[PDB]
């Protein structure tokens, strides 16, 4: 079966963590265990072909500024996720992509924007800016909540879908 | 294939 | 044995699945069971338990014990827990309860004020209840454990063989003007950054890292030794860079990315993987990576070297962390899979837990994160036998790469500097004349005795 190199990009200090945890754990447990490989491998059914998701998380090691490159040269899809209640998160997506871009050296890499409400914490980016900002670069959006785990699976199946049709 | 660094 | 009424002391509410819950698949350690969760009175009974001490308790509570309770509090209760009413049979309960509880709480003020002081710098009010407790604790049992804390606590308040020869390349001591990648010897090279990024790794403690501080608002204030490691980390992989596209003329550049392979080769010998995944980080960067004509020259060994050391990072790390979990020290690791791990730890698992609509702390999550601080400490033990050159050491303490330049400017310029030395095809490739002086060829890594 085919398996898809994924990797999460985005700002920290903003819970993105909770994207690929949410896809990971079962729905009803709420443990983790990051240091198994289970907690980062997931075989998945999408539009009825199975596959292998592999997800690479960096959370906690955004001040390793140079090691970007070397992280983003394993994927094939990127999941560029900022935080909903976090404008500076959401203004970094730009410079994510054209790193993205360059490493991958293509104007077209499969990738996906998702806006991340982590919080309790007011809205600051309104979801038509995130749609407008989305649509100029030509990728979908898709919006996610850590508590109630509405849009996880949609990230990361649209993003496999946007692999599968490049 | 592969790596710059790949024999 | 008959306990004083819950009404007059918290600590004797028995226990019930409301108040604590183990771990109900691993094996006790010591014959001692693990705790799940548990409220803070439990927790705090259990820190001070009368049946037995259990020290890999109290590590793991005084290390991660913060995201759950302030250390005001934490002393209130323990000073609440020491005071003990009664309910003949009080020789008994004075022998097997008062004391022992006692001697309990005495041990985790010692272990306190020993191992997480810091608690009581940024809080001398703290400090000051700690002394005045310890002032009013009077028995003849408890003397000698008072003595011992009032001793750490005034404290706090205030190689077998010889290492191998310094190596010289071109460069000679004293000759600082001319300290530069290929002047220096490879090997000083790799064993003064070893030096540094090992003082580095020790200088990390656990409270820059519980509660994933490192990534908050405040992490210059809370984590400023691990960010001062990192920014280390990341300069000398963009210094790497910075030499490599910073020789235009083909050849030389190719003695540079030589050398740097060479400095990667006693990293491995050194077990400083930080220092490998510095130069793999390099290598991986978008303006070296397509640098084709370069790599082609590259002798085969020194292609399987960089290979060897590149395939450590992939798949996860999974052969970096075989390779860490085999070797002995000393080494120095790399830093970023920890961060990562307490990060999710901490994010991924519940603060608390609900049994019977009651909540209770998830003291397992805290557990988890308090074995990845473990080994991170396990490994700053052991220091390396090799001597200072003060020189080369201060020379790489100061490398600015970046200069004035913000960090996507200055990576716009390494890129930019890549496509000029080697374009894009159809361009043809051009020549640039040497910028380097004397001999490219490299000593080697074979000391010269």
């Amino acid at each position: 079966m085919t398996e898809y190199k994924l990797v999460v990009v985005g700002a920290g200090g903003v819970g993105k963590s909770a994207l690929t945890i949410q896809l990971i754990q079962n729905h009803f447990v709420d443990e983790y265990d990051p240091t198994i490989e289970d907690s980062y491998r997931k075989q998945v059914v999408i539009d009825g072909e199975t596959c292998l998701l592999d997800i690479l998380d960096t959370a906690g090691q955004e001040e390793y500024s140079a090691m970007r490159d070397q992280y983003m040269r394993t994927g094939e899809g990127f999941l560029c996720v900022f935080a909903i209640n976090n404008t500076k998160s959401f203004e970094d997506i730009h410079q994510y992509r054209e790193q993205i871009k360059r490493v991958k050296d293509s104007d077209d890499v499969p990738m996906v924007l998702v806006g991340n409400k982590c919080d309790l914490a007011a809205r600051t980016v309104e979801s038509r800016q995130a749609q407008d900002l989305a649509r100029s670069y030509g990728i979908p959006y898709i919006e996610t909540s850590a508590k109630t785990r509405q849009g996880v699976e949609d990230a990361f199946y649209t993003l496999v879908r946007e692999i599968r049709q490049h | 294939x592969f790596h710059p660094w790949s024999v | 044995m008959r306990l004083p009424s819950a009404d007059v002391y918290r600590f004797a509410e028995p226990d019930s699945e409301e108040n604590i819950i183990f771990e109900e698949n691993m094996q006790p350690k010591a014959g001692i069971p693990i705790i799940k969760a548990g409220t803070v009175i439990k927790l705090i009974e259990r820190l001070t338990y009368h049946m037995y001490a259990d020290p890999n308790f109290v590590r793991t509570f005084l290390t991660t014990y913060r995201s759950f309770c302030k250390p005001q509090e934490l002393l209130s209760l323990i000073i609440e827990r020491f005071e003990i009413p009664e309910p003949a049979e009080l020789k008994r309960f004075r022998k097997e309860y008062i004391q022992p509880v006692q001697l309990r709480v005495l041990n985790v003020c010692r272990h306190w004020v020993e191992h997480h002081f810091y608690d009581f710098e940024r809080d001398a009010y703290l400090l000051q209840r700690m002394e005045e407790f310890i002032g009013t604790v009077r028995g003849k049992a408890m003397k000698k454990w008072v003595e011992s804390i009032t001793k750490i606590i005034q404290r706090k308040k205030i190689f077998q063989s010889s290492p191998p020869t310094v190596e010289w390349h071109i460069s000679r001591p004293g000759h600082i003007e001319t300290f530069d990648l290929l002047t220096l010897h490879p090997i000083e090279i790799a064993r003064q950054l070893t030096l540094l990024e090992s003082d580095l790794y020790r200088a990390v403690q656990p409270s820059e890292l519980v509660g994933s501080v490192w990534t908050k608002e405040d992490k210059e204030i809370n984590s400023p030794n691990l960010l001062k490691m990192i920014r280390h980390t990341t300069n000398l992989t963009l210094w790497f860079e910075k030499c490599i596209v910073e020789t235009e003329n083909l050849e030389e550049r190719v003695a540079v990315v030589s050398r740097i392979i060479e400095i990667l080769q006693v990293f491995q010998e050194l077990n400083n993987f930080n220092g490998v995944l510095e130069v793999v980080s390099a290598m991986n960067s978008s303006p070296v990576y397509r640098l084709d004509h370069t790599f082609e020259q590259i002798p085969s060994r020194q292609k399987k070297i960089l290979e060897e050391a590149h395939e450590l990072s992939e798949d996860h790390y999974k052969k970096y962390l075989a390779k860490l979990r085999s070797i002995n020290p000393p080494c120095v690791p790399f830093f970023g899979i920890y961060l990562t791990n307490i990060l999710k730890t901490e994010e991924g698992n519940p603060e608390v837990l609900k049994r019977h609509g009651k909540e209770l702390i998830n003291f397992s999550k805290r557990r988890k994160v308090a074995e990845i601080t473990g080994e991170i400490q396990q490994y700053q033990n052991q220091p390396y036998c090799l001597r200072v050159e003060s020189d080369i050491k201060r020379f790489f303490e100061n490398l600015n790469p970046m200069g004035n330049s913000m960090e996507k400017e200055f990576t716009d310029y390494l890129f930019n500097k890549s496509l000029e030395i080697e374009p894009r095809n159809p361009k043809p490739l051009p020549r640039f004349p040497k910028k380097y002086s004397y001999p490219l060829k490299s000593p080697g890594v074979r000391p010269s005795n």
